Parts: C-alpha cells; structure tokens; sequence
C-alpha cells in the first residue's frame, strides 16, 4: 500500500472555503493535485536556481518570493506575494 | 524460377516433447519385504544424487526404483485453506513455485530446504514405517560445508546407521570392470576427466571442464532466442530446448568443412530439423 | 505483430477532431497527412516512455512513464500524476 | 529490366535459409508462424565440448586438449607409475549422460590420435548403460569388505565431527 | 469436472502422509542456502579447472558460419554483407545481447 | 611430412623435432648439418615441413 | 605514490574530477556513482568534437583558419540533429542561414 | 585574484585533435563554453529527475546513459552512448 499521499484533503478544505455547496469529482481532484505538484516543482526549481546563481546555499522565503515574481504573470503574482507575506507574518506572530 | 521449391517434398515435422508429469503414484512396499529377508550386512539403500535425476533403490536389484528431478514446490491456498507441499516428478514441470536443490550450473548442493524434502519423498516412496545403510554419490572435489550439511541431514533428521560418499563416475568405472584407464564423464553439470591407476583414482590431477547438459540447454535457449529475432509467439522453456538437444544434436567429425558448406541451398531440406508448437 | 493499424484512425474520427478544432471544410489529402503527423507524434512520445520504462527495469509501461515523457517533451498532462 | 528481360528476392539471401529454410516465406498462418527451424544448432551446440573458448566464450580448454595435457605432459612426469602411454590408453571409456550423441567417441579418438605418438594402442569405447551404470556401480559396491571398512557410523559422527572422511579409493581426499 | 484434478492434487502431497521417521528434536538452522562465493569465503579442491593458451578459430555470432572479420561499432563477427546489413540496422538493446550470448558483455555497473 | 611440434636443441648439436601428423606425432633426431639446412629455411614453431631422411 | 588523473585513465580530455565535483555540489543527488563523471565527460567531449569538426569545415569553406561564431552557426543549423539540440538556443553573432524562397526569385 | 574556471583548455585540446591547423576566436570560445555548460545542466538535471523517479539517491552511469538517450536525437545519441561506454569501460579496466 505504502500510504500514497496527495493534496486531496487540503484541496477539499479550500474548496469548501470558497464554495460551501459545491463538490468535486475524482478526475478533477487528480488534476488539481497535478497542478499543485507542478507549481511546487516549478517554484522550488526556480528558487533553487536562484540560490545557485548567487552562490547561496539556502532557499529562504526571499528566493520563493522572487520565484513567484518570475513565474506567476501579472496580478496573479501580486496577490500571491501578498498572501505569502501575510502568512509568513502570522507564522512569526505565534512561534 | 519455380524449380527449387516445386518438386520439394512435404515436410516431416516433430512436435515438442516438454518434460511434463506422468500419471503414477505407487506406494511401493514390496521392497522392504524383500529387504528384511536377506541376511544382515548385505542390505543397503543406494541413492545416486544426480543433478538432473536423483535415483534411489536397493542394492540387490538392477534397476533403481525412484528416478526423480530435485524439483519441489510448496503452496498455500486461501480459497481452500490448506498448505500443499509436493516434490519430485509430481510437479507438472499447472502451478509452479519451483526451486531446485542443486545450484544452477554446478553440481554442489546448496539449497538444503529442497534437498530435505527430496530425501523425504525418497524415503516415503521407498517405504519407511519405523535403519538401513546408505551409499550416496557426490561431485568430484566437493566442498566440505556441503558434505557436513548433508551428513547432518542424514544423521540428525532421519536417523541412519551409516552412510558413505563416493564419485558416481568411478562407480560406473568399477561396474564396467576396468582396472586402469582414463575415465572421461560428461555429466549434467560438469565434464570430468579422471585418470585411474589400478582401481585407484588419481584425484590430485583430475580436471573438470565447466560445461554440461544444463549449459547445452541454456546456450540452446539463448541461440533460439537470438535466432528468431523479431519475436517468437511461444513460451521458450529451458526443458524443451533440452529435449531438442537430446534428439537433434550430433558432434560432427570434421567441423570446419561441415560447417562452412552447411547452409547451401542444395540439400538443406535434409539437414533442417523442424519443430511445431500448439 | 499484427497488420497495418495506421488506418485505424478512420476518416470520421479525423473529421470529428477537425470539428472540435473548428473546421468547416476538410480536404481529401488531410486524412493521410494527419495519420502521418499522429504517427510521428506517437513515435516521439512512446520512444521516451519506453526509455523511462527500461531505465526502471520494468516490462510494463506505466502511466507515469507517459506523463514524464510528455512533460519532458514540453506538453504537461494533468489527471494521471506527477 | 522488364524491357531487357522482354528483349532477352528471398531465394538469394541466406538469412531466409537460416531462419526459415528452402521453402518460401511464412504467410502468417496458424501452423506456420509457430515453427522453429534448426540448421546450425545441430552441430554448433554439441561442439562446445571441443572448442569452448570460441563458440561460447568459456575461457577454458577443450576436451581433446585436456586429455592430451593429462596423457602427454603430466602422467609421464609422475613418479610411482610404470607406463604412461602403454597403460592409460588401453581403456578410455565414456560414462556420463551428456555423451549419447551420434559420433562422439570417434571425435575423441581422432583427437587423441592426432596428439599421441604413432603406435599407441588406443581403444576408446563407452559404458553399457551410461545414465544408469552410476547407480549400479554403487549398488555392486555397497555391501563389500572395502565398503564395510569405509562406513561412517553414528557414534563416529558424534565423536570425529562432521567433516570426517574415510579415505576410500573412490571418494575424495581425506581432510 | 475438476474433481479428478483436485484428487490428483490431494493425493500427491507430503503433509497428507504423517512423518513416521522424521526426528522432531532436530531444528533447522537459518545460516544455510549460501552460494559458492560464500562457502569459499568461509574457508578463506574445486580449483582444478584449467584455462587454455592456443589460437582460437573465431566463428560468427549472428549465424554459426565461419566468419573472418569484425566491426568497430558493435564488435560482431559476421559472415558477409547480408549479415552486415542486419547488424547495422538492428533495433537497440540486442547488439549487446549477442555479446551476452558469446560472453564478455561487460554490462555497466 | 608433418607439423613441427618442438625445436629442442639437446646437446651443447643434436636437435629433436616432433613431426605431428593427423595420425600421430613422432620424435626425430637430427644431424648437426641437416639442422643448418632447416635453419636456413625459416622454420620456427609450427611450420609443416618435408624432410627427406636419406638425401 | 605517482598520482594520475581520472581523465587519463578514462582516455578522455575533459576533466573527470571537475565534472564529479560539479555533480556532487550541484544539488543533483545525495550520492553519485563512479561511472557518472567519466560517462558525462565522454559525452560532452564527443559533442564538442562533432561541433568543432563541422565548424572547422565551415571555416575552411570561408578561407579562414580561425573558427568564428558564424562558422559555429553554419555548422549547427545544417546538422538537423544538432539543430534540434540547439533549437531554443540563439548563437550570438552567428547570423542566419543564406536561404531565399523560390517565389521571391526573379521571373 | 579569485580564479574563475572554464572549459577553454579542454575544448582547445579537442580542437587540436580534430583540426590541428585551425584556430578559434574568443567569442566562439565563450559560445562553446556556454554550450558545454548548458548540456551539462541538461543531462545532469534529467539524470537527477531519473534518480528521483525511481526512489534512488545515487546517479550512476545508467542514469546518465538514459538521460543521453532521452536528450540527444538519433545517431548523435548512438555515438554518444558509444563513446561513453568506451570511456567508462577503459576507465574500469585501467585502475
Ligand atoms: N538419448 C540421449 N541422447 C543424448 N543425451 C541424453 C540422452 N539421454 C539423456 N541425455 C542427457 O543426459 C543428461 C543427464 O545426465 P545424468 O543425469 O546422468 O547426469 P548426472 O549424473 O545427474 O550428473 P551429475 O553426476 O553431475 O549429477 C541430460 O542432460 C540429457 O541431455
């Protein structure tokens, strides 16, 4: 079995946040999972190359932010960056 | 030109002789009744521990009673809820969890959990309901750990008065009434050359070639796998290639002349040997 | 090894694909060309897929092999993994 | 070519003769694709006993060369025996199961005739029941005085150990 | 229909017959079923195999005919130009299997 | 007729030659003047040769 | 103890040790095999040779004994495989292939 | 002074091997250097992804070979695998 994991439960939670009375099929869920994984690999990769280009051996939130600025086009970036800076602030308000 | 295949005769084809089972389960108990009638000191059970065919019988006869491969197989059925374990020729080669007592390519026993069940099948089908001496064969220049483990299985598992190891080719020498010669014996695992001087083997200088009938079968399987190159629709087992080698191979007398003109068109219809499949 | 199968991509199927693509009128020499293009495409994908299968020392081409092939070819496919 | 022929395939290549034979090609029928043809495998596979290093790449010597190495280079150089060619060549016989091939003893006889000096009384024969005489020899040996003087009883196994060897003239060397 | 096959499976069995002679006091050891490398490593006889030193007649390894010359790209002995054609257009993954059948494949590690 | 098996100088002179045929090899003791006719010819290890014994 | 380079033992010119270091400190894997640097160096050296050869040919064609970017461009854009390899690569100061369509040719 | 490494001497040696009587410009030198760097990053990247796909933490010569089979097209890949196998075999022999 090996406990094959995914981003299922999280996608479901966010779905019920933005739309309480709206469901999702299995195929669409798999597509959302593949989307999450893809963006993850892309951002993390670009962040890795960012750290490597500047001879720095650490991927901080800065590299992630720059990677988002490079990858996500237009407003999608802006909002995302905000949603990041928010999160990392709250994490520093209870740690 | 229609001539080279117009008057060509219809082919004479041979089927596949795969080593299947055979419908016999004898619980032969007529050997112990004759064995207990002889005077003591002249009754012993002889087991040829052959790599292709373990043979076993009593010494006062001429043909061996059991002649089986070292194949065993054990199962568990959950649709029935029962553990199976039969061995020998009773395996069909429909299920196969086959593992052999001999290591593939060398006549040195190193699969003792199989050899124990093979000897178990031997002592069951000979009839043991209770202590006879054992004469048993081995390979030339056998490893000491294998002899130690075999002796441990003979004494500790079953319980025997005595056993003695010997080389089977030298037994066939002593039966053939020779005194001094050069025994060349090509077995299933290796081909030995042993000089014998006045009924004594000179084992300090015997030489074994590392080729045998199993190597014949495996190399024949490799060449039929690489000849029919684009994919052959058929299960190419090793044993059916062995039965091809048994009845379709002969050592040519003058090899370099026979070989170079072998695939000529004139007369290929009588050199070629053809094999069907179902 | 069966026979042909390039003709398995029948005429009304290609017509359907063109309909979904938004094509009003189709030439007669379109079908063979489409069969060729699809052949080249499938060759390029299956080659890399089988390569991934061989590197994993497997005799069964998995879906993830196809996904990896498509991703490295530049056509990421969602709904199967990765 | 048609104008020249009017004015005047598979049968050329050997690979069709090698895979399929002199008959024409397989039309992908039921009882035609499922066929294996054997041409060279008849004489290539049992030839590895004599030329091992070339056909199958086993880096050892041939049977003829091993027999010649023992008869001509080791046995005359061994002290304690009288005649190296005049005794060992009286009976060279063939035992094992991988021996019942057509024309196997004659090949070994021609090889040893090429190796040995002229005039040696070479007489190569074979056993009577090649796959079954290995059992019958230990059957006839089993209840004699040398076998009785070479058994290992149970208390000898309990005392001497496991790797104990009664040095018989057929068994291996004692240790 | 399958009752005869079931009876043949049932009667051909070892656990169906009670072991009237096996010693139950004996217990098997785990450290068995080794290889020749392991047994030779335990003892550190069977080193009487001898190689050769003589000119070998090199034959073809696609077919069995005598072949006098090899290749630079794939190192295959071959008889004539038909076999050379079939060597230079064979699908990949088999040009190493011919050297596997002849020996000295030297696969990567 | 036959293939040379060895070229062994015995004394230090007489040089034995084994002449292998397809029927059997045979030792042969040579004079120290016929060996200087063998040696002018380029016979090294396994060349087949044709020695007249008398002439 | 008379040290020798890994490139010399592999019969290559490209640095095996350098490639090995880059693979180790390049965030590619936790561990790296011993065949990986020699294999990779071999492939890089081979590709290098294949380009430099055709580039030398294109240089010879323009009666010049020094390979310039133009010669590299002419070498890559003619070799279909090399072109596919460098399809999304722009060679600086390499120009383009002299190619005029048949329709634009004089009547 | 902070020395910066380059593939200059190596591509120069290769140049002398294939064309003893030809030269090379500084621009084309930098181009060749960038070329070798790019292919290195490509093959090593694909090899890394191969190792990650099969839950392996070691990039052996097998991963490199498969990566070359995936990246280089046709005969280029064939000769590449050939030269690679020759080199790794010769390295294996000569200790
Ligand atoms: N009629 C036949 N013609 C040719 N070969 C045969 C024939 N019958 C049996 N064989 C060969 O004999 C071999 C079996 O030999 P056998 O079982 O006597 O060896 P073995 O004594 O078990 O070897 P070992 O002593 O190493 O265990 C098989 O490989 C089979 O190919």
């Amino acid at each position: 079995r090996s406990r094959k994991e995914s981003y299922s439960v999280y996608v479901y939670k966010v779905l019920k946040q933005v739309h309480p009375d709206t469901g999702i099929s299995s195929k669409a869920m798999g597509i959302m999972n593949s989307f999450v994984n893809d963006i993850f690999e892309r951002i993390a990769g670009e962040a890795s190359r960012l750290a490597h280009y500047n001879k720095r051996s650490t991927i901080t939130s800065r590299e992630i932010q720059t990677a988002v600025r490079l990858l996500l086009p237009g407003e999608l970036a802006k909002h995302a960056v905000s949603e990041g800076t928010k999160a990392v602030t709250k994490y520093t308000s209870s740690k | 030109r229609d001539e080279p295949w117009k008057r060509l005769p219809p082919p004479t084809v041979y089927p596949v002789k795969e080593a299947r089972f055979e419908k016999y389960i004898p619980p032969q108990l007529d050997g112990r009744e004759r064995a207990l009638a002889q005077p003591p000191g002249q009754v012993a059970i002889v087991i040829d521990n052959g790599s292709h065919s373990v043979r076993a019988g009593w010494n006062f006869e001429d043909k061996p009673r059991l002649a089986i491969p070292p194949i065993m197989s054990k199962y568990r059925d959950r649709k029935m809820g029962k553990t199976f374990s039969f061995a020998g020729s009773d395996c069909y080669a429909a299920r196969s969890h086959i593992r052999n007592a001999f290591e593939a390519g060398t006549g040195i026993v190193s699969n003792w959990d199989v050899m124990e069940h093979v000897l178990d099948y031997v002592f069951v089908k000979l009839g043991m309901n209770e202590d006879m001496p054992i004469v048993m064969t081995e390979a030339v220049a056998n490893l000491p750990y294998s002899r130690k483990s075999m002796s441990e299985i003979i004494f500790e598992c079953y319980g025997a008065p005595s056993l003695v190891y010997g080389i089977d080719s030298l037994f066939s020498f002593r039966h053939n009434q020779g005194q001094t010669g050069l025994v060349v014996s090509s077995s299933y695992s290796a081909t030995h050359v042993i000089p014998v001087y006045n009924r004594k083997a000179l084992l300090s200088q015997a030489i074994r070639l590392n080729w045998g009938g199993w190597h014949m079968a495996e190399y024949m399987l490799k060449l039929l796998k690489l000849k029919y190159y684009t994919g052959f629709p058929g299960k190419l087992n090793s044993s059916q290639t062995e039965h091809m080698v048994r009845d379709f191979c002969y050592v040519s007398l003058d090899y370099d002349r026979e070989l170079a003109g072998y695939l000529d068109w004139t007369g290929l219809e009588d050199r070629e040997r053809i094999v069907q499949y179902p | 090894v069966l026979r042909d199968n390039i003709q398995g991509i029948t005429k009304p199927a290609i017509r359907r694909l063109a309909r979904r693509g938004g094509v009003k009128r189709i030439s007669g020499l379109i079908y063979e060309e489409t069969r060729g293009v699809l052949k080249v495409f499938l060759e390029n994908v299956i080659r890399d897929a089988v390569t991934y299968t061989e590197h994993a020392k497997r005799k069964t081409v998995t879906a993830m092999d196809v996904v990896y092939a498509l991703k490295r070819q530049g056509r990421t496919l969602y709904g199967f993994g990765g | 070519x048609x104008x020249x022929x009017x004015x005047x395939d598979w049968s050329k290549s050997l690979l069709h003769a090698f895979r399929y034979g002199p008959r024409p090609f397989d039309p992908s029928s039921q009882a035609e694709t499922h066929r294996v043809h054997l041409n060279v495998e008849r004489i290539r596979v049992p030839e590895v006993l004599f030329q091992p290093a070339a056909i199958a790449g086993v880096d050892q010597a041939g049977l003829v060369e091993i027999a010649g190495d023992i008869l001509c280079q080791r046995l005359p150089s061994l002290p304690g025996i009288q005649d190296a060619p005049d005794a060992f060549l009286r009976d060279v016989f063939l035992t094992g199961g991988n021996t019942l091939f057509q024309n196997f003893d004659e090949r070994l006889r021609q090889g040893l005739m090429a190796l040995l000096p002229v005039g040696a009384p070479l007489r190569v024969r074979r056993a009577q029941d090649a796959i079954l005489d290995a059992w019958r020899g230990a059957a006839g040996w089993a209840c004699t005085e040398e076998a009785k003087a070479a058994w290992i009883t149970r208390e000898e196994y309990l005392e001497k150990g496991g790797e104990y060897i009664k040095e018989h003239d057929l068994g291996n060397a004692f240790a | 229909a399958q009752a005869a096959h079931q009876a043949l499976v049932e009667q051909l069995d070892l656990h169906s017959i009670h072991k009237t002679f096996r010693n139950p006091n004996w217990r098997p050891n785990q450290r068995r079923n080794k290889t020749i490398k392991a047994i030779l490593g335990e003892s550190q006889t069977n080193i009487e195999s001898a190689p050769s030193l003589a000119p070998m007649k090199h034959y073809c390894d696609v077919t069995g005919l005598p072949a006098p010359y090899l290749d630079p790209k794939t190192r295959l002995r071959y008889h004539n130009k038909e076999i050379f054609a079939m060597i230079r257009n064979l699908p990949q993954g088999m040009g190493e299997q011919f050297l596997e059948a002849r020996g000295a494949h030297t696969v990567l590690k | 007729e036959g293939e040379v098996t060895e070229m062994t100088p015995e004394e230090a002179s007489t040089l034995l030659i084994g002449l292998k045929s397809a029927r059997g090899q045979k030792k042969l003791r040579l004079d120290p003047s016929i060996y200087e006719a063998i040696q002018k010819e380029r016979v090294q290890v396994g060349d087949v040769i044709y020695i007249e014994t008398n002439t | 103890a008379k040290a020798k380079t890994r490139s010399s033992r592999a019969g290559l010119q490209f640095p095996v040790g350098r490639v090995h270091r880059l693979l180790r400190k390049g965030n590619y894997a936790e561990r790296v095999g011993a065949g990986a640097p020699v294999y990779l160096a071999a492939v890089l050296e081979y590709l290098t040779a294949e380009i430099l050869e055709l580039a030398g040919n294109a240089a010879r064609d323009n009666k010049k004994t020094r390979i310039i970017p133009r010669h590299l461009q002419l070498a890559i854009r003619n070799d279909e495989e090399l072109n596919k390899l460098l399809g999304k690569v722009t060679i600086a100061q390499g120009g383009v292939l002299p190619n005029i369509q048949a329709v634009l040719l004089p009547k």
